[PDB]
């Protein structure tokens, strides 16, 4: 998934 | 005693399985904390894919492989509208079972559901026009990613390509203990691609994502 950072 | 828990590789893979055992088999589950980014992700993938398929010297459109598919979000939204058939590979039987429901509208165009960890998977020889690898490369160790990319090259039909899409760190390689994944920097990722024997045909940074997110990149490889 996307991540922050 | 501690001989298994201190095997970092073994724990890296084991902890990732334990994470996905508790992820719902839904688009939100696939997207983690970022379901609102599925739409810009898809649009960017559509725009990138179309530059490398169709017509002279460019990849065909008969068959694609969706690696680390989960329930098949990329297959539904990106691949199936372009390819005559697709196959999925994922380590989670749970997700591949749900994929049969999620992809039902085109269920007859999903030729196989391959339940394997990628580090144990050999893409069928010269079967695919495109092999799509999204948000799973960070779940392989460097040695396993290198070897998997090399095997993927042998999964390609003439003029076929691999499309890799993932998070790319500013510097280093950064472990996320929560889902047991790493984020690689550009230099490290490009080095692994090179060492696998692949060459970069094109690349593009994902637009429309929050400034706080790790950058996301697409690469077309062969
Ligand atoms: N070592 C491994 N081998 C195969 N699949 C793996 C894996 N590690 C993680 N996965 C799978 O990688 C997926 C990450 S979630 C992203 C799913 C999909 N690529 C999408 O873009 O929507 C999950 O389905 C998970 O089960």
């Amino acid at each position: 998934s996307p991540k922050r950072i | 005693g501690t001989s298994q828990v201190i095997n970092g590789e073994m724990q890296f893979y084991a902890r990732a399985k334990l994470f996905y055992q508790e992820v719902p088999a839904t688009e939100e589950g696939m997207m983690g904390n970022f379901i609102e980014l599925s739409s810009p992700d898809i649009q960017a993938s559509q725009k990138f894919l179309r530059k490398f398929v169709g017509g002279p010297g460019r990849a065909g459109t008969d068959c694609a492989l969706d690696c680390g598919s989960g329930i098949g979000r990329v297959s539904k939204h990106v691949l199936l509208p372009v390819f005559n058939s697709v196959e999925l590979v994922d380590m989670m039987e749970s997700f591949l079972l749900e994929a049969q429901n999620y992809l039902q509208v085109k269920g007859d165009k999903v030729e196989s559901y391959h339940c394997y960890s990628l580090q144990e998977f050999t893409p069928p020889f010269r079967r695919y026009d495109v092999i799509w690898i999204q948000w799973v490369s960070g779940h392989l160790t460097d040695k396993d990613l290198l070897a998997f990319l090399s095997r993927c090259r042998d999964g390609l039909k003439e003029n076929g390509i691999i499309i890799l899409k993932d998070n790319v760190a500013r510097e280093g390689c950064i472990l996320d203990l929560s889902d047991s994944s790493v984020t690689r920097d550009m230099d490290i990722l490009r080095s692994l691609i090179r060492k696998s024997g692949l060459v970069v045909l094109g690349q593009e940074k994902q637009d429309g994502f929050p400034e706080q997110c790790i950058p996301v990149w697409m690469f077309a490889l062969h």
